RNA sequence: AAGGAGGUAUUCAUGUU
RNA sequence: GCGGCCCCCUGGACGAAGACUGACGCUCAGGUGCGAAAGCGUGGGGAGCAAACAGGAUUAGAUACCCUGGUAGUCCACGCCGUAAACGAUGUCGACUUGGAGGUUGUGCCCUUGAGGCGUGGCUUCCGGAGCUAACGCGUUAAGUCGACCGCCUGGGGAGUAC
């Protein structure tokens, strides 16, 4: 499966760069299972953080029926 | 040459569909009188068959003991499962002052006088066992002035 | 905490022959030492040295005589929580004297048939078998 | 005969397993690792080998009878072919559980493998209806398969050599049961502690089993020519 | 899961889109476990019990590849 | 004198390549009916399908001592049977 | 926690040198000022058990190194507990 | 709901979709 | 026991290299503090859920299970309470003793050739060897081998009850 952030030695994941992000939700706009995508946990974690953090400034939606 | 001697015979059960299928077991100790001592335990549907397989068992499987002059070599510890055992050299004359089944593996190992006392569950089988694991791991002056290179005298 | 280095070495050297270890190794202390030069002179164990300067490192090589471990049993006896003192007449004889007590008697530490030809009490640090 | 670190290296005798599945009693043997594999030390292999080919000699020299087991699809056929040259006795198929504390009944067995090859050749398998014949043929053919190698043995041996401890823990248990010497060929994964005279090295290759079973059918050939 | 009707797309392979699309999402599963009230002890022990029982499966399965059967 | 196993082993190690990826000389050692035993110097030989070698003529174009090249899957895998592969060589190459 | 910069000063004035740090007069005055500061915190926050916790170390790590300090020297501690103005 | 296949499962360009 | 995101105040753990103090330690009766849920007091608040309760069914009966409601309570603030299968049914501290597969969090090195290779710390799950275990098991995170100190046990019921 292979992070694609350790492979690019990304420290911290940013919730300002919402095509990374879009990739790690799925259609519905969930977070989709680091067990599917690969990523590794530490990753994890920071990537769930940063996508709650675009949620609340709504550069990315909560679900996908409130619009 | 060999004395034998049956310590306990016990009847037990394994209750089939039918009912209970009743069998026997035999505890049984051939010794030489002068440091060889094995056990036979043997099961079968009748006593005789019981007792014959438990002392051609024990004729087999048979161990040798370091006997000083019919006693220990010094005071020994025996445990096997819920068994211990505690044995001890004694002076000629004593006897052979040892517990119930202790006393027919001395006897028949060839031991005339030692002091001996079981700690625990007396259950023979068990006893057995452990009397005869001290007694196997008891160790002479000669045994013990080789394992530290030294001469007996050295050792006394 | 550590509260008997004594213990401590009987412990490595019980755990050693058990694991067929060829030597142990154990931080260095003078009674360390003189227990060793007892243990050596009595044959249970093969030699022993002291490495290090400013934290001296004790080095003990074990001994088996036929696959098994020389030393059968190795018991502290005097320890922190109950010291055991015993006059001359009153030294034990381990194994009906196939063993050794270690005493430490006023004239250094030996073994209980040299303490008892002395003509000394002490105390008694360990049984060796 | 004679051995030398060259042809055991050029057999693979110093291929052993991969490291997860070694056994700690075997480190001592163990060289290093390479590529995630065990490396046995060639250096104790020969010594050891040469050392359990001495006593090999001594044994076929008082007229001791040898068995070779070995029952894996590497060495079956190897195995049979060094007992068949050396004179000795051989199992190359599944190990009966007891053919050596149970010689009593294996023994019954042996008698019955005799009497019905002595029918077959006799022509005893006519009478009898077809069926009779190809069943009786059929016990024959599983008797051989099982007894074909110690059917003249006779007794219980006075040595095994087995060329995989780890397989064959079966024989190397009832060996050291009856009082019987084992000399075992040994792999990293393996348990020396039943084996009298452990000889380290790969016990997988077709290679390696042919350069030991040549050297032990050699000497045990050389001491009954004695 | 919001199915949009593709063009020339025939009504049964759309609705096997919008089946498969819900089946991806969970929702029968989510609704099926918010029915009724669990306590967390039970959630917890639901959810140990299912590792161990997976673990000792996985084990006993790579396991099973070591022997023959006939 | 000897050039003990250490050195031995130093030179043995560069001749025989054993990386889980490279191509290597095979002798076939014995042709079989659906299997074939070939033999890189290694901790045994492996059993390939014989179907890599009865190509798509249908033919066995091979035989004992055929210097054929094999993929190295692994010098032991769980087993202790070295694994190789012929179809893996006849594609990178 | 304490900052680097007042780390620093506290070493300074009850270490013999910028590098004296492990002096127990320099580790009671470190626990001092940090039990000190933590005074207004748990003024405020009553309920904080765990930090609470954290402070009870830290009160009883002070009597221990100060209990080793007057069995050890006298006079060093009694100029201590009179700078850091601390009873007994 | 029933069966089959693959795995302990994915890398499998993106795009298209 | 703790689960959205943000801020403010704050506790502990670990790693790298180095400097400093110089046994300052371990355990701990009594004592002190923290301590699920239910409950209690005072005042709030009350969407959902829900003891008690009311009704409807089921049943030989149904003071239950099932259904429709529904109060205290669950939430907040401040005080009580001090207890649980508060369990790893395994007291804390230290030392020693074969291995394997993982997770998680640091760090060093090598060619990072491209998620690689090679080491070294902390915590953690599962297998397991010797040894221990009535046995089950346990196993370097022991229930092996040892030492320090504290807590408890002495047939079952009466009874964790009476006074
Ligand atoms: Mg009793
Ligand atoms: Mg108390
Ligand atoms: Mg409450
Ligand atoms: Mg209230
Ligand atoms: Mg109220
Ligand atoms: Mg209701
Ligand atoms: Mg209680
Ligand atoms: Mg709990
Ligand atoms: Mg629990
Ligand atoms: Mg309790
Ligand atoms: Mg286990
Ligand atoms: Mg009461």
């Amino acid at each position: 499966k292979f992070c694609r952030f350790t492979a690019e030695g990304v420290q911290e994941i940013d919730y300002k760069d919402i095509a990374t992000l879009k990739n790690y939700i799925t259609e519905s706009g969930k977070i989709v299972p680091s067990r599917i995508t690969g990523t590794r946990a530490k990753y994890q974690r920071q990537l769930a953080r940063a996508i709650k953090r675009a949620r609340y400034l709504s550069l990315l939606p909560y679900t996908d029926r409130h619009q | 040459e060999l004395q034998e001697k049956l310590i306990a015979v016990n009847r037990v059960s394994k209750t089939v569909k039918g009912g209970r299928i009743f069998s026997f077991t035999a505890l049984t100790v051939v010794g030489d009188g002068n440091g060889r001592v094995g056990f036979g335990y043997g099961k079968a549907r009748e006593v005789p068959a019981a007792i014959q397989k438990a002392m051609e068992k024990a004729r087999r499987n048979m161990i040798n003991v370091a006997l000083n002059n019919g006693t220990l070599q010094h005071p020994v510890k025996g445990v096997h499962t819920g068994s211990r055992v505690f044995m001890q050299p004694a002076s000629e004359g004593t006897g052979i002052i040892a517990g119930g089944a202790m006393r027919a593996v001395l006897e028949v190992a060839g031991v005339h006088n030692v002091l001996a006392k079981a700690y625990g569950s007396t259950n023979p089988i068990n006893v057995v066992r452990a009397t005869i694991d001290g007694l196997e791991n008891m160790n002479s002056p000669e045994m013990v002035a080789a394992k530290r290179g030294k001469s007996v005298e050295e050792i006394l | 905490s550590m509260q008997d280095p004594i213990a401590d070495m009987l412990t490595r050297i019980r755990n050693g022959q058990a694991a067929n270890k060829a030597a142990v190794t154990m931080p260095s202390s003078k009674l360390k030492v003189a227990i060793a030069n007892v243990l050596k002179e009595e044959g249970f164990i093969e030699d022993f040295k002291v490495e290090g300067d400013t934290k001296p490192e004790l080095e003990l090589t074990l001994k088996y005589f036929q696959g098994k471990a020389v030393v059968e049993s190795i018991q502290r006896v005097s320890r922190p929580g109950l010291r055991i003192y015993k006059r001359k007449d009153e030294l034990p004889k381990v194994m009906a004297g196939l063993g050794i007590a270690v005493v430490s008697t006023s004239k250094g530490v030996m073994t209980d048939r040299a303490a008892r030809q002395a003509g000394l009490g002490g105390e008694i640090i360990c049984y060796v078998a | 005969a004679t051995v030398s670190m060259r042809d055991m290296l050029k057999a693979g005798v110093h291929f052993g397993h991969q490291t997860r599945y070694w056994n700690p009693k075997m480190k001592p043997f163990i060289f290093g690792a390479r590529n995630k594999v065990h490396i046995i030390n060639l250096e104790k292999t020969v010594p050891m080998f040469n050392e359990a080919l001495a006593e090999l000699n001594k044994i076929a020299s008082r007229k001791g009878k040898i068995l070779f087991v070995g029952t894996k699809r590497a060495a079956s056929e190897a195995v049979k072919d060094a007992a068949l040259s050396c004179d000795q006795f051989f199992v190359n198929h599944r190990w009966l559980g007891g053919m050596l504390t149970n010689w009593k009944t294996v023994r019954q067995s042996i008698k019955r493998l005799k009497d019905l090859e002595t029918q077959s050749q006799d022509g005893t398998f006519d009478k009898l209806t077809k069926k009779e014949a190809l069943m009786r043929t059929r016990e024959l053919e599983k008797l051989e398969n099982s007894l074909g190698g110690i059917k003249d043995m006779g007794g219980l041996p006075d040595a095994l050599f087995v060329i995989d401890a780890d397989h064959e823990h079966i024989a190397i248990k009832e060996a050291n049961n009856l009082g019987i010497p084992v000399f075992a060929i040994v792999d990293t994964n393996s348990d020396p502690d039943g084996v009298d005279f452990v000889i380290p090295g790969n016990d997988d290759a077709i290679r390696a089993v042919t350069l030991y079973l040549g050297a032990v059918a050699a000497t045990v050939r050389e001491g009954r020519s004695q | 899961p919001v199915i949009k009707v593709r063009e020339n797309e025939p009504f049964d392979v759309a609705l096997r889109r919008f089946k498969r699309s819900c089946e991806k999402a969970g929702v029968l599963a989510e609704v099926r476990r918010r029915e009724f009230y669990e306590k967390p002890t039970t959630e917890r022990k639901r959810a140990k019990a299912s590792a161990v029982k997976r673990h000792a499966k996985k084990l006993a399965r790579e396991n099973a590849r070591r022997t023959r059967l006939y | 004198m000897t050039e003990s196993f250490a050195q031995l082993f130093e030179e043995s190690l560069k001749e025989i390549e054993t990386r889980p990826g490279s191509i290597v000389r095979g002798v076939v050692v014995a042709i079989d009916k659906d299997v074939v035993l070939v033999d890189a110097g290694l901790k045994s030989e492996s059993a390939i399908p014989a179907e890599q070698f009865k190509n798509a003529q249908g033919e066995l174009e091979i035989q004992v001592g055929d210097e054929v090249d094999v993929a190295l899957d692994a010098v032991e895998d769980g087993f202790g049977e070295t694994l190789l592969s012929r179809e893996k060589a006849k594609r990178h190459e | 926690s304490l900052s680097t910069e007042a780390t620093a000063k506290i070493v300074s004035e009850f270490g013999r040198d910028a590098n004296d740090t492990g002096s127990t007069e320099v580790q009671v005055a470190l626990l001092t000022a940090q039990i000190n500061h933590l005074q207004g915190h748990f003024a405020e926050h009553k309920k904080d058990h765990h930090s609470r916790r954290g402070l009870l170390r830290m009160v009883s790590q002070r009597r221990k190194l100060l209990d080793y300090l007057k069995r050890k020297d006298v006079a060093r501690y009694t100029q201590l507990i009179e700078r850091l103005g601390l009873r007994r």
